[PDB]
């Protein structure tokens, strides 16, 4: 569920509370919580 | 006697000399122990005690007089100034015998403290014992001959106070090197504020040599998340990073197919997790392929119960 | 840094006095001087002991 995305290598993934901060394939420790697919509603004004 | 030989010690009484009565220091052999005290001196002949149990009922034991004294523990007395002397050397009897073939393992201070229990000080006080020959033995001509006589005097003074009696073995010691990731973590910890802070005095060197041994066993043990990934992260163990896995993999597999029951020896239960993940991965590799045999390890420690012991020791 | 906006000089509303200005609401609705602000909160786990 909780998805994660790599720095610039565009690796998409998901860490759990069992592993350190490390992009699984690129070996990049600057990872980013992948955005929520959930819709956000706006007022357009 | 220790708690691992309590029933044993009562057993030889029962078998060799039934006429000798015996009473262990437990619920059987706060008033109940006092009715136990009733006729434990006239009717009771020999009293048994675990060397943790004296300070459970010492209120009514150290008071009355005693005869012959036996202590089957020569490594839980060691040097003076401990709870040992507090509950032991206050006994009232010349007869004092210790049953242990390894009394001297750390220093002659342990020798003096062990001689104190048997004899009232045929040598002298602790300051006297030290100032006599402590430094000369350590430093040592200018030392040898005078030291030789000062030591043979001690040998003749204590020799009639402790008896002394004594396949093949191969001792191969392998000198492996620190790996590059190991050398990096070694230099990083080597040049840090905490080491100097320990040296100056606010902390103890015991916590700085435990962490530099923590890195020699393998790199992945100096991590702050040790418990959080010990048994739930199958990358915590790894291999070839410790500088000793290769001389472990090769050396253990040279006996795995050779069928040689071998002993793997550690000191920490934390490194057991790493060597256990490693051997489970070895098991997985062997089971996936063929013409092999399961590694079949087991781990024993203080975490387990006193009941298990012999069972695994037997299996 | 800034925008080129339309200003006229007069005393029409009486609210323009004393360092106050009167604004066109249409420009604001269209987004004149609308902007984006960003605030970064930094957080971290800490070591009370070595394993704590
Ligand atoms: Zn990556």
């Amino acid at each position: 569920g909780v998805k994660y995305t790599c720095g610039a290598c565009a690796h998409n993934f998901s860490l759990n509370k069992s592993d350190p901060v490390r992009c699984k394939e690129c070996g990049h420790r600057v990872i980013y919580k992948a955005r929520t697919k959930r819709m956000i509603q706006f007022d357009a004004r | 006697c220790p708690a691992t030989v309590l029933r044993q010690w009562c057993n030889e009484f029962h078998r060799w000399w039934p006429p000798l009565r015996v009473v262990i220091l437990h619920a059987i052999g706060e008033s109940r122990v006092k009715e136990l005290i009733d006729s434990v001196f006239t009717r009771g002949h020999v009293i048994i005690t675990t060397y943790v149990g004296l300070r459970i009922y010492s209120k009514h034991l150290l008071k009355r007089d005693w005869g012959y004294a036996i202590l089957d523990e020569g490594h839980k007395i060691r040097n003076p100034n401990s709870d040992i002397s507090l509950t032991c050397k206050q006994l009232r009897t010349p007869n004092r015998v210790i049953l242990s073939g390894t009394p001297i393992q750390n220093n002659l201070t342990e020798l003096w403290s062990l001689f104190d229990f048997i004899f009232p000080g045929r040598l002298g006080t602790l300051p006297v014992f030290q100032n006599q020959f402590a430094i000369p033995i350590n430093v040592g001509n200018l030392q040898v001959q005078v030291g030789y006589k000062c030591a043979v005097t001690l040998k003749d003074l204590i020799s009639p106070y402790l008896l002394r009696r004594v396949p093949k073995k191969s001792e191969m010691v392998l000198f492996c090197k620190l790996t590059a990731p190991q050398h990096a973590l070694y230099e990083k910890f080597l040049r840090s504020d905490e080491l100097s802070r320990i040296l100056q005095g606010k902390r103890q060197v015991l916590y700085g040599i435990d962490i530099l041994r923590k890195i020699c066993n393998h790199p992945d043990l100096v991590d702050v998340h040790a418990k959080r990934r010990s048994k739930k992260d199958p990358t915590y163990g790894s291999a070839s990073k410790s500088g000793k896995m290769q001389v472990v993999k090769k050396l253990l597999e040279l006996w795995k197919s050779q069928g040689h029951k071998t002993l793997l020896f550690t000191q920490t239960r934390q490194m057991l997790d790493i060597l256990e993940s490693f051997l489970e991965r070895l098991n997985a590799k062997g089971a996936e392929e063929e013409d092999f045999v399961p590694f079949k390890f087991l781990r024993m420690d203080g975490t387990t119960s006193i009941g298990v012991r012999q069972s695994l020791v037997d299996v | 840094a800034g925008q080129n906006a339309i200003v006229a000089i007069a005393c029409y509303s009486g609210y323009n006095q004393e360092d106050s200005m009167i604004m066109n609401q249409s420009s604001i609705d269209r987004g004149l001087f609308r902007s984006l602000f960003f605030r970064s909160y930094m957080d971290q786990e800490k070591r009370f002991g070595i394993s704590i």
